């Protein structure tokens, strides 16, 4: 048996699987609500990917220019390309000003306008007066390191309360009973290999995306989509996995990011000819177009032979036009990063950039109150008891087919607070727990032991590299049916290989090899679902662009694509569809009809 | 329980100018005080010594 | 803030330190028995 | 059944110290089957390895000969190349890859620094030594126990406390660009602990004395104009040797890979503490 | 005085792991100090329980005394009798000191 | 001065950490008394 693993049982009113912005927000919000809450993270909170976020927090404060949150809602809907749920977008947009002001109240250092108000700068895809008011400066940014400051402020507030952090615990699986409810979580202590079965009523499942599924990706090494894989292994569906947003600017050959806000300060994109070409692809907003269209324009310019650098493989991001004072005051961190990872002095030289895998619009589906949902066998969606996805891990549909840009932090904060509010709404602090199922964690320990003592033929790194190369080659900016089918075959072969992995460490204390193997399994699941969902959708919408079907079809494909991986061992993927929401939470804002422009 | 161990930093850090500059002042003061105290102790010790005795003398 | 007779306090502390050091070390009252072999003689 | 073991332990300690001094910097070749001709084209990394979980393991350098023309020029890239290609049991913390998370702080060849944004001596003759942070307990390989660092960080109450209600609740705490730039170069700390592991006062008194980083954070929360617990924070950091133990060595500002100046922040904190002590007497009268 | 009891235990451990300690270096913790740690932590938990009516006093006792309990926790590996010695500490206090 | 000597001994010697501030103060008082006695007696 697997009883040889030490097992310890806890009991909490609520759990938060993750310590990013969403995780910390939800945890200390729950603690405010009066619930005995716990937070589980494999990294010290201040080292989550939220720290690396550079652009600002998008919100409709009327400081730099007259703004109204309805305009922000319209911009979000258009940027989503009419594939995001209207209700969730309305809620997030309406709550954005309060969320940002509360963040400032916590002590988050925001760049200050001369009058003392929070500073804001233009971003890609913003506008006023429902698109006809010109560029909109609504992104409230704390210099060029907004993510770092926001995460540190949230962590400080968390410390202000008692959140019972589980620092550097890796969550293996979700304890679910036969009724489909999430009883709790099963995690491991990387320090000494102890296994903890944390029982709880609600489990806020916010554990980031799977950016590391590709070869070149700005995502941290720890962004392995554990949140999206726990649900998949638990039988829950995954929503909109084919849409992957490529940030237009990313340092070539390194994967590091060039803050989009730089192009908002006055940066330019240049091909080998030495001209700004984005006008031909975005005559209205020029550089500050939606990330998807900018990335497609850059890819086309690359494929047109006008590659800026040696072997014509990237594009020049010019920033020396701006004054050095502006660069040092608004873009210090990115200037240093360019100096390091490129050896290019931003003040007087152009940086090399290429579109890079940035964000995962996919995730565990929810409704808008941050409750996981799943299609009942009839075909109607039902709420999974005791499970509240949040953050990037949750496909609340607030981003639809293309994230607007600088809306991810806003989504994080707003929906973490919303999840805490919902837990307060439904659960009561003084509710006794029922015993965990008979087979609490047999399968979790089984998988852990299987990967721990694996003596297969292929090394974890080899399989991970094969998967990353396959995704990079076949799930790039442009998709085509034959190439995607080849990629699906390759991914099936790689998955077959993964059943015979080899691991070289049989220890438990900080056995990073085992952690990376588990993350490899998670990324394999996510990659299979992503590629199949991309293959099925026969249209060109949002970030999902196909050479065979260049026109989006609102008549047939205006529906989220849910993916199922049942019987993980079999590794066969099915796909169904869930209709989009076209009804706002209220009559305050009329839902935006499907237009035909997308810039 | 196997007690944990660590590698002392000063054994594995490249020598730096800050260490030298600060520990120089600290050692200057240490030397001054140690010299004063040792001189006092030396005077006490030497004055504590007995007087020379005759050759092959008992008591 | 004002300290009455601060200068007197400074000089008293200095004098105390000087006297204590003088008596403890006997810096001024050396021993010259070690120099006798290296000295000339009269008479 | 057990007996007194003072003598055996003493003799073993003395003998082991002598032998270790004789056999300091113990090194084991990862792949002994290397022709000396081949080593001309490969650079040598001496990586510290230690697995306290295994009762039979003891600390040791391991020698890896790698072709530096196969991965980018950074300490983290070399470490990960060794892990993935040669020996995947190596342990190290890494999240951000661009010097932001601060998890990869290690002793990169004699200097504490983030391994992700630090290059290494390209010359193929001089070997490169990678070891964990010095005075931190070693959990496995290049992974140290930074728990005490976080515990100390918690004691400074790093959250904005205000004694005056906001006038309208629909605005933001006013702060002019000067009162914001007062924080510039002071909130960028990533809590890597590279500086504090290089502070001798922190070597000698890890618990009673807060590190340079934590004290810099306290200074950040003090100088911030929006918070109103200035005197309270000053008094809290003025206890025993939480701050008085700093000797202005200045190594903290020299090691900081982010370019911050914790030494200056600590100097300002000392000045403010002195003024607080004096005017607790001068004012209340 | 209870705080100084815990600090005495920690000081013994620190002298054990000191770099200058070339003469009294011990690989494995002996039973006596293990028993002392266990009983000290038991008394500390009982004290925390007895201060349930005084949140400020309870918080101060945690922040002050439990600091050295946490340092003792960090001084040793998680093997041997470690799960049993720190059983009470692992419930709540260990999570606080992370 | 005395304060500095005590500080150095505390920061460098691990064993000296055992002493409380109260014991340090008692040593301070005894040392001051002995210094006063020394100053007075040497002149007698
Ligand atoms: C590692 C192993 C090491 C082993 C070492 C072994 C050493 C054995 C020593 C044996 C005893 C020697 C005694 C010498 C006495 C000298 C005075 C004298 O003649 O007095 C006559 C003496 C009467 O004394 P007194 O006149 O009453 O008072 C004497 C006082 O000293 C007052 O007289 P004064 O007023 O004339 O004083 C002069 C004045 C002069 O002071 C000054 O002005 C100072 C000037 C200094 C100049 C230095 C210049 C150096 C240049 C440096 C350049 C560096 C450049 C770098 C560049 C770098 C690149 C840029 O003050 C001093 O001399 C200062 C002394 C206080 C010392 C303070 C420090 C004490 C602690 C540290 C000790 C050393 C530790 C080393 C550790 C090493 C570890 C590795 O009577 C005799 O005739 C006795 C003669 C001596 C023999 C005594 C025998 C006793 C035997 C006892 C039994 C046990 C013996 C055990 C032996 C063990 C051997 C292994
Ligand atoms: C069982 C009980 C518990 C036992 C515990 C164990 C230990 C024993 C404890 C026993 C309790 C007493 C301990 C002694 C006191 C300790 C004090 C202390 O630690 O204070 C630290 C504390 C350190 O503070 P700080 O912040 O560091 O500042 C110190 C600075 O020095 C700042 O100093 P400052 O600036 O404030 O100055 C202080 C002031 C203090 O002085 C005074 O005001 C006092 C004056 C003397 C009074 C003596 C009264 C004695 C009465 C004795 C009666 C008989 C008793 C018999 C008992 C028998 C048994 C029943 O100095 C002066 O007044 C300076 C006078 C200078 C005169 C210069 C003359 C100039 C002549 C020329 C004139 C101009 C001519 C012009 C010509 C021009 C020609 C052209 O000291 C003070 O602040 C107070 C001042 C120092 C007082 C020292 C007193 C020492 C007394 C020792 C007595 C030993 C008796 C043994 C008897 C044995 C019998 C068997
Ligand atoms: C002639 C007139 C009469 C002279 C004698 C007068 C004696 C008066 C009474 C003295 C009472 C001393 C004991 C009470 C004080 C507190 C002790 C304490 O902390 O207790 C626990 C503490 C033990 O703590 P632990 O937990 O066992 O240790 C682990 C901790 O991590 C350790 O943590 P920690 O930081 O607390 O430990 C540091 C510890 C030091 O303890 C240690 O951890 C190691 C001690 C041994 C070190 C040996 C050297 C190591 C290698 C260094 C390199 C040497 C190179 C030499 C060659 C150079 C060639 C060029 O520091 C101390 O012991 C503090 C006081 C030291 C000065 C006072 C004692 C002076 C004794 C001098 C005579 C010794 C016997 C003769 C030796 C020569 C025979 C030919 O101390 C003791 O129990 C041992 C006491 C010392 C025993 C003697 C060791 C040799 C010391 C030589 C010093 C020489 C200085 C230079 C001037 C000498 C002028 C005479
Ligand atoms: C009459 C007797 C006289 C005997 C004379 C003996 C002289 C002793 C001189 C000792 C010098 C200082 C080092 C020992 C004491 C340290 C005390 C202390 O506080 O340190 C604690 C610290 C160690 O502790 P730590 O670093 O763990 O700090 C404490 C941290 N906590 C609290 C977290 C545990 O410092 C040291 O001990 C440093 C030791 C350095 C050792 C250097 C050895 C150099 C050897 C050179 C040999 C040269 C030979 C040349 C031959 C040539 C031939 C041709
Ligand atoms: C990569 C990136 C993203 C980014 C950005 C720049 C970069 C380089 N700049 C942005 C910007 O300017 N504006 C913006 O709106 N977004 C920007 N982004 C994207 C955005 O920051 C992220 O999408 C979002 O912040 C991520 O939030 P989330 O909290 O969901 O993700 P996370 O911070 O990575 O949190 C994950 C946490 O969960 C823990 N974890 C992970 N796996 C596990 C397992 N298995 N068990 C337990 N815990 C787990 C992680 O340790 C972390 O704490
Ligand atoms: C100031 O703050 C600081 C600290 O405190 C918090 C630190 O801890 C630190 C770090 C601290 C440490 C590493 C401490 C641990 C290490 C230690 C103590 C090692 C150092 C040890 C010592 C200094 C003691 C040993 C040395 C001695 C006894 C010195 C002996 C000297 C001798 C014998 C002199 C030799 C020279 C001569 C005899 C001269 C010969 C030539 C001539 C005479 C010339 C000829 C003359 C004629 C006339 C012809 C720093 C850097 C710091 O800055
Ligand atoms: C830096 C930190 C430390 C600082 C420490 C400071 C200490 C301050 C001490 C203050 C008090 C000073 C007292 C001085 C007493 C000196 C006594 C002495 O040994 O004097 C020398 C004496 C012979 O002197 P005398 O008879 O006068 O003959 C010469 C006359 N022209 O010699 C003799 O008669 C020889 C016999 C007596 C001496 C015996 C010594 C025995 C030592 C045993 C050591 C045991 C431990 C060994 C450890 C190592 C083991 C491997
Ligand atoms: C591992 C090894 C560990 C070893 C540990 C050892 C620890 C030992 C600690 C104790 C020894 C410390 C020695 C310090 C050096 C001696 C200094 C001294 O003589 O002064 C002592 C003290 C003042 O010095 P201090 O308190 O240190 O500094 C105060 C700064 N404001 O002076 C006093 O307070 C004494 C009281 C008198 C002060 C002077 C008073 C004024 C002087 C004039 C008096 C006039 C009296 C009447 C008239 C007489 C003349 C006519
Ligand atoms: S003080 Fe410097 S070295 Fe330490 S965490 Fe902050 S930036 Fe890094
Ligand atoms: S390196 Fe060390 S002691 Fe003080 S000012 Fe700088 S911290
Ligand atoms: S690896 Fe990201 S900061 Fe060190
Ligand atoms: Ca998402
Ligand atoms: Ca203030």
């Amino acid at each position: 048996l697997t009883d040889k693993y030490t097992v310890i049982d806890h009991t909490y009113d609520a759990i938060v699987v993750g310590a990013g912005g969403a995780g910390l927000r939800a945890a200390f919000g729950l603690v405010e609500e009066g619930f005995k809450t716990a937070c589980i993270t494999k990294l010290f909170p201040t080292r989550s990917h939220t720290v690396a976020a550079q652009g600002g927090i998008n919100a409709a404060l009327g400081n730099m220019t007259e703004d109204d949150w309805k305009w922000h809602f319209y911009d979000t809907v258009k940027g989503s390309d009419w594939l995001g749920d209207q209700d969730a977008i309305q809620y997030m947009t309406r709550e954005a000003p309060a969320a940002v002001l509360e963040l400032e109240s916590y002590g988050l250092p925001f760049s200050r306008t001369p009058e003392g108000k929070i500073y804001q700068r233009a971003f890609g895809g913003q506008s006023l007066k429902f698109g006809k008011g010109g560029q909109a400066r609504r992104t409230a940014c704390a210099a060029d390191r907004t993510g770092h400051a926001m995460l540190h402020t949230l962590f400080g507030r968390s410390l202000a309360y008692n959140c019972n952090f589980f620092i550097e615990y890796f969550v293996i699986d979700l304890i679910m009973d036969e009724e489909g409810a999430c009883r709790g979580v099963i995690c491991m202590s990387m320090a000494d290999g102890s296994i903890h079965r944390i029982r709880a009523h609600y489990t806020v499942l916010a554990a980031g995306g799977y950016g590391r599924s590709y070869l070149s990706c700005t995502a941290a090494h720890t962004c392995t989509g554990d949140g999206m894989a726990l649900a998949t292994r638990a039988g829950l569906p995954l929503e909109d996995p084919e849409f992957v947003q490529f940030h237009p600017t990313g340092i070539y050959g390194s994967g590091c990011l060039m803050t989009e806000g730089c192009r908002g300060e006055g940066g330019i994109l240049v091909n080998s000819n030495g001209e700004a070409f984005m006008e031909k692809y975005a005559p209205t907003a020029k550089d500050l177009a939606s990330r998807d269209v900018v990335s497609r324009a850059m890819t086309i310019e690359i494929l047109e032979g006008r590659g800026v650098g040696p072997k014509k493989d990237h594009i020049f991001l010019q920033l020396h036009h701006l004054s050095p004072e502006t660069l040092h005051q608004r873009l210090p961190g990115i200037s240093e990063t360019a100096r390091i990872f490129a050896g290019v002095d931003v003040t007087k030289e152009p940086a090399p950039v290429v579109p890079t895998v940035h964000y995962n619009m996919g995730g565990v589906p929810t409704n808008w109150k941050t409750e996981v949902i799943t299609q009942d066998k009839n075909g109607k969606d039902k709420i999974v008891p005791g499970l509240l996805a949040a953050g990037e891990n949750a496909c609340a549909s607030v981003h639809g087919a293309n994230r607007l840009g600088a809306n991810s932090l806003l989504d994080i904060v707003v929906f973490g607070r919303a999840a805490a509010k919902l837990v307060k709404e439904k659960l009561k602090p003084g509710t006794p727990h029922k015993d965990l199922p008979k087979n609490a964690g047999e399968q979790a320990l089984a998988r852990l032991d299987k990967y721990r003592f694996a003596n297969g033929e292929y090394t974890t790194h080899h399989v991970r590299t094969a998967m990353q190369e396959t995704m990079q080659r076949h799930a790039a900016v442009f998709r085509i049916e034959k190439l995607m089918a080849e990629g699906v075959q390759k991914l099936d072969h790689i998955y077959e290989q993964s059943k015979s992995l080899k691991t070289f460490d049989r220890g438990l204390v900080w056995n990073t090899d085992l952690i990376e193997t588990l993350e490899l399994e998670n990324l394999l699941l996510c990659s299979k679902q992503t590629l199949l969902a991309g293959l099925l959708r026969k249209e060109s919408r949002g970030a999902h662009a196909r050479d065979d079907f260049k026109e989006r079809d609102d008549k047939n494909w205006m529906k989220h694509s849910l993916t199922w991986i049942k019987d993980v061992n079999t590794g066969k993927t099915e796909v169904t569809y869930r209709d989009v929401i076209n009804h706002t939470l209220d009559s305050e804002v009329t839902p935006v009809p499907p237009a035909k422009r997308s810039y | 329980m196997r007690t944990k161990l660590y590698n002392a930093a000063y054994f594995l850090l490249n020598n730096n100018e800050s260490f030298g500059h600060s520990f120089g002042i600290r050692l200057k003061i240490v030397g001054l005080n140690t010299w004063i105290v040792g001189y006092a102790v030396s005077r006490y010790y030497f004055s504590s010594l007995r007087v020379k005795a005759a050759q092959d003398e008992r008591f | 803030l004002p300290i009455r007779n601060i200068q007197f306090a400074r000089y008293h502390y200095l004098a105390a330190v000087t006297v204590f050091t003088y008596f403890a070390t006997r810096c001024c009252l050396l021993d010259y028995k070690k120099y006798y072999p290296l000295a000339s003689v009269k008479k | 059944a057990e007996s007194n073991d003072a003598t055996s332990i003493c003799l073993e300690s003395i003998s082991g110290t002598i032998k270790g001094l004789q056999k300091a910097n113990y090194v084991v070749e990862h792949n002994p089957n290397l022709t000396s001709e081949e080593k001309k084209h490969l650079k040598q990394f001496l990586v510290y390895r230690y697995n306290p979980a295994d009762p039979h393991d003891q600390p040791k350098y391991v020698s890896y000969w790698c072709d530096i023309k196969k991965f980018p020029p950074m300490f983290l890239d070399a470490i990960l190349y060794i892990k993935n290609e040669l020996d995947p049991t190596l342990s190290i913390r890494r999240s951000c890859r661009e010097g932001i998370c601060g998890s990869c702080a290690v002793n990169c060849d004699g200097l504490h620094t983030l391994a992700c944004i630090s290059g290494f001596n390209r010359d193929l003759s001089k070997p490169t030594i990678i070891t964990p942070l010095g005075h931190m307990f070693i959990l496995k390989d290049l992974v140290v126990d930074m728990t005490n660092f976080y515990a100390q960080y918690k004691m400074i109450e790093p959250y904005l406390k205000r004694k005056t209600p906001k006038p309208d609740a629909n605005k933001e705490y006013p702060q002019s660009p000067e009162q914001r730039a007062l924080l510039d170069g002071l909130y960028e700390c990533v809590l890597c602990a590279a500086c504090s592991t290089s502070c001798p006062s922190y070597w000698w008194h890890p618990d009673r004395y807060l590190g340079p980083a934590i004290l810099q954070q306290a200074y950040r929360w003090i100088v911030d104009s929006r918070d109103e617990y200035t005197q309270e924070r000053i008094e809290r950091i003025a206890e025993d040797v939480r701050l008085d133990d700093c000797q202005q060595i200045g190594m903290c500002s020299f090691t900081c890979p982010k370019g911050l100046n914790p030494q200056l922040s600590l100097k300002n904190l000392m000045d403010m503490v002195k003024d607080f002590r004096q005017k607790r007497i001068e004012q209340e009268v | 005085e209870f705080y100084w009891e815990l600090k005495t235990i920690y000081l013994e451990l620190s002298r054990g792991v000191a770099t200058s300690n070339f003469h009294n270096k011990r690989e494995v913790t002996h039973s006596i100090i293990e028993s002392d740690i266990k009983n000290s932590i038991h008394k500390y938990i009982q004290l925390i329980d007895d201060l349930k009516d005084y949140p400020e006093w309870q918080h101060k006792v945690r922040e002050e005394i439990g600091y050295y309990a946490h340092m003792i926790y960090t001084s040793v590996n998680h093997d041997g009798n470690f799960p049993e010695i720190f059983k009470e500490f692992n419930k709540v206090d260990s999570l606080y000191y992370f | 001065m005395f304060k500095e000597l005590i500080h150095i001994f505390r920061t460098y010697y691990i064993t000296f950490r055992y002493l409380k501030k109260s014991n340090i103060n008692f040593l301070k008082n005894l040392s001051y008394t002995l210094i006063a006695y020394y100053l007075i007696i040497n002149f007698q």
